[PDB]
């Protein structure tokens, strides 16, 4: 998910 | 078992996290209130294609969600949760937080909301073809503005909107419970000091925010079914992930 990437 | 000192420190930490990620300063939103869409501009919006209006909204919503993600990243205890819990909470809560935050951009005097650089009434959104959803959000924002939230009250409340131990799919359910409870103590303490505990029974009913978000997802389905190319090509990837069914 892109949320994972945004959370780092 | 957080002490009173620790609770007071949580109040300040939450309020600071919010202040740093609030997207638009309240002062600016207030000063922009005299800047309203002209009749020509309003007509232009109503004459816009459905795809263009949805695409604009998806972009603005995504922008607002990005500030909520940042709020979460700076929120005490959130980054200490496991990566799976972070996702579940944000996937379910990001839009709910945006909807609460949005009441800051709502002017109750003329029933307008700050959208694309000016203030405009709900007639601005006709071309979306979801007049009910729009009216429901406008009503919700009206309900909330009546509470006259301070920036600190928004901070604490939105923290609680996000940190919900009752979200399905949580791994560390008890760790989320503990964070939720401490944030509740922070909220209630802050309210008691400012003599504002009266607002607690005046906060949105337990399923209102759920309802608005479900409606949004549903109206997107009606749009997307009829315009599947545009969503694939031009809508923000994050938006699709959160809302596309
Ligand atoms: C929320 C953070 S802040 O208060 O700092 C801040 C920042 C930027 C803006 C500008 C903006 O982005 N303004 C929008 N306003 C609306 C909207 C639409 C209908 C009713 C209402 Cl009250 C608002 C939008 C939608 O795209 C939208 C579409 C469908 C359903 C739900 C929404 Cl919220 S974007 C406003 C507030």
């Amino acid at each position: 998910t892109l949320l994972q990437l945004l959370l780092g | 078992y957080a002490s009173l000192t620790e609770i007071e420190h949580l109040v300040q930490s939450v309020c600071k996290s919010y202040r740093e990620t609030c997207q638009l300063r309240l002062e600016d939103l207030l000063r922009q209130r005299s800047n309203i869409f002209s009749r020509e501009e309003v007509t232009g919006y109503q004459r816009k294609s459905m795809w263009e209006m949805w695409e604009r909204c998806a972009h603005h919503l995504t922008e607002a969600i990005q500030y909520v993600v940042e709020f979460a990243k700076r929120l005490s205890g959130f980054m200490e949760l496991c990566q799976n819990d972070q996702i579940v909470l944000l996937k379910a809560g990001a839009m709910e937080v945006v909807l609460v935050r949005m009441c800051r951009a709502y002017n109750a005097d003329n029933r307008t909301v700050f959208f694309e650089g000016k203030y405009g009434g709900m007639e601005l959104f006709r071309a979306l073809g979801c007049s009910e959803l729009i009216s429901s959000i406008f009503d919700f924002s009206h309900s909330l503005s009546a509470l006259h939230f301070s920036e600190d009250e928004i901070a604490l409340y939105t923290a609680l909107v996000l940190i919900n131990a009752h979200r399905p799919g949580l791994q560390e359910k008890r760790k989320v419970e503990q964070l939720q409870y401490n944030l509740e103590l922070a909220f209630h303490h802050h309210l008691s000091k400012t003599h504002r505990q009266s607002i607690l029974a005046k906060l949105p009913p337990k399923g209102k925010l759920r309802s608005l978000c479900s409606q949004h997802v549903e109206r997107l389905q009606i749009f997307q079914h009829l315009h599947p190319i545009v969503v694939q090509a031009a809508f923000p990837p994050l938006y699709k992930e959160l809302f596309s069914t």
